């Protein structure tokens, strides 16, 4: 669907976390493990939020009407 | 001061990670449970919706909007909608929010927390702001629309508790921990060779001094430091966290102490 | 009564019965009905 | 959690863990008989039409179809029928009596023989429960 | 569908006293509170208080089905010292330890950065 706004485990501030997520992959070539710390996700559970997350809107908008 | 004892040893926007010698267990537990149901904040916590052409199912929507940090600040200055007079809700007990976002351009539009427009009157009280801890100034990813796509709706934040919904949490994660080397023996390390070799060094252990096989088990001693750490989201700052946390748990101390008068009567 | 927002279409057709199908300048059968305006709530939980 | 049963999470469930959506779809026809004989889609009046639901029809749209935004839950009447026998008598369709939700889309077409046909759509979001499977 | 309110957890009802005193009819000199719309925050808090205060016998707090946010503290007192005055000496001595607590870390803050 869309990154969650909040990790199920602890419930921390992660929805803002996506884009940045993204970039740091493509943008500047880094490691998704390596992605997800400088995004500050340390604790594993809000980090699997980010890592295991499939963005299925980009699918749904592809519809028209 | 005099009892129980706070050394603060790294502080951040963020997160506090200090030292509380001189307390009960049951009083640093008790304080990290407050900390984590019961100091109150303010969330969206209704949303009337005029129009949602998105990707998105209304309610869906609601939901992730609940989630958003909310400024809380001043929020002992705001009330219980349930408290209040008024019927439904106020300016007194309540901020309402705005939310419009249509897709203009061909590429995605997406929709920040940003894009929150309050709207009901704060008179002065530092609340309801979106918190934004993002880098570019648009915290939390609402919802993205293609190009005809419409979401036009309006949130009415309200005073609650993390025990009534997660939301309400300015929590996060607390880190919480007492004896580095079993020195009281509350565990009993799981091992296959070597307890020793085989669990790693607690970083509270350059803290405390290594027992000696020189000597034998302390058993009158209790439980009396205790190594925390309280991250925030952000809706209130951190040291106020802990802070109206100690003042939670005593303020409902209180209650049951005035509560036993309330009795007394005849 | 009422107004029927064309499916593969955009549009508001407002079309009654013994009107029938199908749209306006669309051909295709096939009417969505539309969102009303009778606005619902919802907790945010 | 004792004998294969779980204990989960109620805070985490309350950030959104294991939460679904949930889409049924309901559907019904203008009759498939006679030649001066056809049931009709409106929303029928109790006055000599009687023959109808417990539940009120106080839903339905003048065409006896809801609206996509509304609330509905018991046995509201959600598509209005009624079938003409020689006033009328009622063949609308109660929501599911122990189901609950909000109308989603109302599919309003023809059907191969000329028949106007309906399909509506509720849609609850399902909240994992004690007593879920998992 | 057939889940209680949320707000039950810490909104009494209609009649519902915070506090109710029982006395207990098996160990002499011994009470039992029950404290509606509470948890393990408040109970285990105040048991651990009561087991300083060397003229209480016997201190220890339950709930009974995790359903309902409440639970029982029962508590002996030597002869002469009544119960509730335990209590009372009991969450003072908290209030106390938690306003130094307050002040404590306060101080600490005051003397950061970043
Ligand atoms: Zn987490
Ligand atoms: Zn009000
Ligand atoms: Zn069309």
């Amino acid at each position: 669907m869309i990154v969650p706004v909040r990790c199920f485990s602890c419930g921390k501030v992660v929805g803002d976390k996506w884009e940045s997520y993204l970039n740091l992959l493509q943008e500047d070539e880094l490691d998704e493990g390596t992605a997800l710390s400088r995004l500050g996700l340390k604790r594993y559970c809000c980090r699997r939020m980010i890592l295991t997350h499939v963005d299925l809107i980009e699918k749904f908008l592809r519809y028209n009407p | 001061e005099e009892g129980p004892q706070v050394k603060i040893r790294e502080a951040s926007k963020d997160n506090v990670d200090f030292i509380l010698s001189n307390v009960d267990l049951a009083m640093a537990n008790s304080l990290r449970r407050v900390m984590i149901a019961e100091i109150p904040t303010l969330a969206i916590d209704s949303v009337e919706v005029e129009t949602n052409t998105t990707v998105l199912a209304d309610e869906f929507i609601a939901h992730r909007l609940g989630l958003i940090p909310l400024q809380s600040m001043d929020i002992e200055q705001l009330e219980y909608s349930r408290d209040c007079f008024c019927e439904d809700h106020c300016d007194k007990c309540s901020v309402v929010l705005t939310l419009q976002a249509f897709g203009e351009s061909e590429s995605t539009t997406n929709v920040y927390s940003k894009d929150l427009v309050i709207v009901s009157n704060l008179m002065g009280r530092n609340i309801g702001h979106p918190i934004i801890q993002d880098k570019e100034g648009n915290g939390v990813l609402i919802c993205k629309l293609r190009k005809g796509q419409e979401l036009k709706l309006t949130c009415v934040a309200k005073k609650g508790i993390a025990k009534e919904h997660a939301k309400w949490g300015p929590a996060a994660a607390i880190e919480f921990e007492y004896d580095p080397w079993n020195k009281l023996k509350h565990t009993d390390y799981w091992y296959e060779q070597d307890s020793a070799k085989e669990w790693p060094q607690s970083k509270n252990c350059e803290y405390e001094d290594p027992p000696n096989e020189g000597d034998p088990f302390d058993y009158k001693a209790q439980a009396d430091t205790f190594y925390m750490n309280v991250e925030s989201v952000g809706s209130i700052p951190v040291d106020q966290v802990v802070v109206r946390g100690i003042d939670t748990l005593q303020k409902k101390v209180a209650s049951i102490l005035l509560a036993l008068t309330q009795m007394d009567q005849d | 009564t009422l107004k029927y927002i064309c499916a593969e279409c955009s549009s508001k057709l407002s079309l009654s019965r013994t009107d029938a199908v199908r749209c306006k300048d669309c051909g295709h059968r096939i009417l969505l009905k539309a969102r009303t305006k009778r606005l619902v709530q919802f907790e945010a939980r | 959690n004792q004998e294969d049963s779980m204990i989960m999470n109620q805070s985490s469930i309350d950030r959104g863990l294991f939460r679904s959506l949930f889409f049924r779809s309901y559907m019904d026809q203008e009759k498939k008989y006679g030649m001066s004989i056809t049931e009709t889609f409106e929303k029928p009046q109790r006055t000599n039409t009687l023959r109808m639901k417990h539940g009120t029809y106080d839903k339905l749209d003048d065409d006896g179809l809801i609206a996509p935004g509304v609330r509905v839950s018991g046995e509201d009447v959600i598509i209005g029928k009624t079938t003409p026998i020689s006033s009328k008598r009622d063949a609308s369709t109660p929501l599911r009596s122990t189901e609950n939700g909000i109308v989603d889309q109302v599919l309003v077409t023809t059907n191969q023989d000329g028949l106007k046909f309906v399909k509506v759509r509720v849609r609850t979001t399902k909240i994992p429960q004690i007593g879920d499977k998992f | 569908m057939n889940a209680p309110d949320r707000f039950e957890l810490f909104l009494l009802g209609e009649g519902e006293s915070k506090l109710k005193i029982d006395p207990d009819t098996k160990a002499p000199n011994a009470v039992v509170i029950t404290f509606e719309k509470e948890d393990h925050t408040l109970g285990n808090l105040i048991r651990a208080e009561l087991l300083n205060d060397r003229k209480v016998l016997f201190a220890a707090y339950k709930v009974e089905h995790p359903f309902f946010a409440r639970f029982k503290l029962r508590i002996q007192t030597t002869e002469g010292y009544d119960p509730k005055d335990a209590l009372k000496n009991a969450c003072n001595s908290i209030i106390n330890k938690l306003g130094a607590l307050k002040t404590n870390f306060e101080t600490e803050w005051n003397l950061q950065t970043l």
